[PDB]
């Protein structure tokens, strides 16, 4: 056998930073542009608990005009970032939807997730972070609040999720 | 009528593809502005580059400067696509 990979795939409503946790994650690098995304894939090697591995990483549409080429992707993904932006109540309750659907499509009750609550660095948020807490525990999953531009939560965002799916592996 | 399909960049900066659309009406050109927009490729003029269809292991397709790409690409085989310099 050789080094292992994780098919991440990031999910949510468009606009709330899917590519650009991404790309910080990946180049070390922000920029503030509007380009909505079809479908764009990445990679990168990392250590987490000492164990080198490389991530597979999906960046997904978040316009709904796209929301037919959810099934493939979701059967192929191991873990899942659900990502919403705290400045956006909408996209808050929109992770409802995307974590029923993958939970549809993996026939399965505890599929490795992720909530993540970006642009934690801007003013005038509007879901508050208790009420975020609140539901991944509803959910029994990870919650970390994130800024693409400061990097806050990123690396940590992505690590969670893997070892989210090496708890789920051996279980 | 339109598709999506996969563009690829040879520089080793972690991205493995970007998908852009493509209609029945583009010209290669427009098609080349659009993938160097999604890949942020702005020092060098489209004229540089060309679009490159990957058929299979060993077979490529070159898109023709001023084709329609509709008419030009391989439809039997995935639409994965490399732009590069000329
Ligand atoms: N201030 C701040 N702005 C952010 C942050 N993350 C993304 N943005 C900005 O928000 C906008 C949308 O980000 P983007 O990464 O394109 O969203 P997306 O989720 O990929 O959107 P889509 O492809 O599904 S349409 C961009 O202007 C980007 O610069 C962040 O953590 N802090
Ligand atoms: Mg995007």
């Amino acid at each position: 056998g050789s080094m292992t990979e994780y098919k991440l795939v990031v999910v949510g409503a468009g606009g709330v930073g899917k590519s650009a946790l991404t790309i910080q994650l990946i180049q070390n690098h922000f920029v503030d542009e509007y380009d909505p995304t079809i479908e764009d894939s990445y990679r990168k090697q990392v250590v987490i608990d000492g164990e080198t591995c490389l991530l597979d990483i999906l960046d997904t549409a978040g316009q709904e005009e796209y929301s037919a080429m959810r099934d493939q992707y979701m059967r192929t993904g191991e873990g899942f970032l659900c990502v919403f932006a705290i400045n956006n109540t909408k996209s808050f309750e929109d992770i409802h939807h995307y974590r029923e659907q993958i939970k549809r499509v993996k026939d399965s009750e505890d599929v490795p997730m992720v909530l993540v609550g970006n642009k934690s660095d801007l003013p005038s948020r509007t879901v508050d972070t208790k009420q975020a807490q609140d539901l991944a525990r509803s959910y029994g999953i990870p919650f970390i609040e994130t800024s693409a531009k400061t990097r806050q939560g990123v690396d940590d965002a992505f690590y969670t999720l893997v070892r989210e799916i090496r708890k789920h592996k051996e279980k | 009528d339109t598709c999506i399909i996969r563009i690829s960049v040879e520089d080793n900066n972690g991205n493995m593809y970007k998908s852009i659309m493509l209609t029945s009406q583009d010209k290669t050109p427009a098609v080349i502005q659009r993938a160097m927009l999604k890949h942020n490729l702005d020092s060098d003029p489209a004229e540089e580059y060309e679009l490159v269809q990957v058929i299979s292991e060993d077979k490529e397709l070159v898109i023709p400067d001023s084709a329609n790409v509709f008419y030009a690409m391989n439809s039997q085989v995935n639409f994965d696509f490399i732009l590069r310099k000329k």
